[PDB]
């Protein structure tokens, strides 16, 4: 589980990135699709070119889901209720891609916020991304 | 693996700018702290008893530098990675019994260290190229496991 | 989380294999050490030969802990208390190895009770094994 | 990869007792049921709506038979595994984009199915040889990712 220190660390990164969530959501997907191109096949109904309105529109929603998980971090299963049917049962997203997206998210934060992801805070945010993955794949 | 011209350019260019000692120490400190079971392999290094101790441990720092020097030896010779890492594969696998999944974990950590180090220079294309590199080094290192 | 179906399924297999849990724990560990010899490094001071008394004694306890977790399927976490510090803090067991042990338990159930381990029951038991694992690596 | 005579014998001996149609069908049914995100690669097979639907789906059964038959080709030339699966590696990696983790999950399931079908003759040492085999087939199939 996420320890008290983990929840504080993750809330503290989200406080700092929150005003840019929307732009980091976008960049995270851009990096996902570029670094791990095989993930595109889930979004075949998107135009997936740099600066697409669908990618930017979707990034905003993904970052918002993360903000909500961070805001209700005591109970992430309940807060992310309706995304679990969708990813697990409908989209049939291979569980390995959740780490990829999470990995791309941490690269975005690192780029923009040097010295925010200390080793400890990195560790906490890793456990948070994992617990979120676990909710979406259940 | 086949390396494009673009990829080689992104990799060598950034390697040339890496502070090895700094990014090496970061990378190894994070391995041990984000994935604490890996400490089992490094008990000989001394004080690993908290994050501050891991981060200030002179062996972690030295060892980190040598790991990332090792990656540079991939960067210097991108088409002969398999051989560059043959003794390292034997060491990690035949002797240490480090599961390969940990090599992936170290590489992912190195991507994040580089991200912090380079900011916007660490473009998406650059991340793509560097992830392919750490994945190819991880594969070379698991070779003598197989 | 484990579904109510999952819990009834895992309870049914334990109900069926309980009289044999001891021997099946010993067999599990022997499969683990033979099939995945790198696991032997965690037991530097055991007799690990086929048949060894000591692999048997340890097997009995592993199976006993699986049987407790099945009994208390709704609170496996408290069931398996101070197995977790043992495995995560003292012994530093790599998470990938729990999967190897699970796979060796599944072979063992398949061997002795192949008609019990339907694909649906195998799915339930797989999820149960992951939850025991998640407790012992926390 | 190296095979001892012990392993070679345990593999060719067990293989010549495997009902391919039945074991193949059952393995692939298990994969779709235990790891259901695998179902997304088989939408052209029609009804995968339920565990019952999956098991009696005749595309699953016919394709299972073909998957296991493929393993048979690995048994019949253990030293030529890389080359034997080259074409199937391209299919899985370049066209289909199956993550290589799925190759090892199908390997695990085939072992559980061999276990069910052979009972006490699937000795720990027999399990070890087949583990080694399903591992090398997964690696041969993943060769186009690397
Ligand atoms: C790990 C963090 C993730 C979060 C927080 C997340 C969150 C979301 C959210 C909020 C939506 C919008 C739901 C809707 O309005 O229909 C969504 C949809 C979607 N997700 Fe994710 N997701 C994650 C991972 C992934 C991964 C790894 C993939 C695939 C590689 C994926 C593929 C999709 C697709 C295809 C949709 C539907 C897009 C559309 O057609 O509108 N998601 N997700
Ligand atoms: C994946 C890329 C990796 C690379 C390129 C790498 C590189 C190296 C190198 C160059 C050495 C020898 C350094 C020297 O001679 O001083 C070494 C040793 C070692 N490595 Fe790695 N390594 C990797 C992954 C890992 C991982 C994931 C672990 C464990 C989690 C690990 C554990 C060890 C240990 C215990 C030693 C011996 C250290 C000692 O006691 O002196 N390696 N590695
Ligand atoms: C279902 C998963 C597992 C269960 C239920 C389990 C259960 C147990 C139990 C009951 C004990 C004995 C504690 C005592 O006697 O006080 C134990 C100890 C131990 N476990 Fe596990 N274990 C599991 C997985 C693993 C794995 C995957 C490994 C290593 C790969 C492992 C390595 C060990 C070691 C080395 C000991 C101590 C042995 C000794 O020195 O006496 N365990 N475990
Ligand atoms: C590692 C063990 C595997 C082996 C030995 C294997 C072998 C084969 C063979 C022989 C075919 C027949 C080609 C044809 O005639 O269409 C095939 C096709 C295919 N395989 Fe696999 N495969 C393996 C694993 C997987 C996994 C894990 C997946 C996905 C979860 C997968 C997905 C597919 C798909 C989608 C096709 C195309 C079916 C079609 O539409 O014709 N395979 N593979």
């Amino acid at each position: 589980v996420l320890s008290a220190a983990d929840k504080t660390n993750t809330k503290s990164v989200f406080a700092k990135i929150g005003p840019h969530a929307e732009e980091y959501g976008a960049e995270t997907l851009e990096r996902l699709f570029t670094t791990y191109p095989q993930t595109k096949t889930y979004f075949p109904h998107f135009d997936l070119h740099h600066g697409s309105a669908q990618v930017k529109a979707h990034g905003k929603k993904v970052a918002a889901a993360l903000v909500e998980a961070a805001n209700h971090i005591d109970d992430i299963s309940t807060a992310l209720s309706k995304l679990s049917d969708l990813h697990a049962q409908k989209l049939r997203v291979d569980p390995v891609n959740f780490k990829l997206l999470g990995q791309c998210f941490l690269v975005v934060v690192a780029i923009h916020h040097p010295s925010l992801l200390t080793p400890e805070v990195h560790a906490s945010l890793d456990k948070f991304l994992c617990a979120v993955a676990n909710v979406l794949t259940a | 693996v086949q390396w494009s011209a673009e990829e080689k350019q992104l990799i060598s260019s950034l390697w040339g700018k890496v502070n090895v000692a700094e990014c090496g120490a970061e990378a190894l400190a994070r391995l041990l702290i984000v994935y604490p079971w890996t400490q089992r392999f490094f008990t000989s290094f001394g004080n690993l008893s908290s994050a501050s101790a891991i981060i200030g441990n002179p062996m972690v720092r030295a060892h980190g530098k040598k790991v990332l020097t090792s990656f540079g030896d991939a960067v210097k010779n991108l088409d002969n990675i398999k051989n560059t890492f043959a003794q390292l594969s034997e060491l990690h696998c035949d002797k240490l019994h480090v599961d390969p999944e940990n090599f992936r974990l170290l590489g992912d950590i190195l991507i994040i260290v580089l991200a912090a180090h380079f900011a916007k220079e660490f473009t998406p294309e650059c991340q793509a190229a560097w992830q392919k590199l750490v994945r190819v080094v991880a594969h070379a290192l698991a070779r003598k496991y197989h």
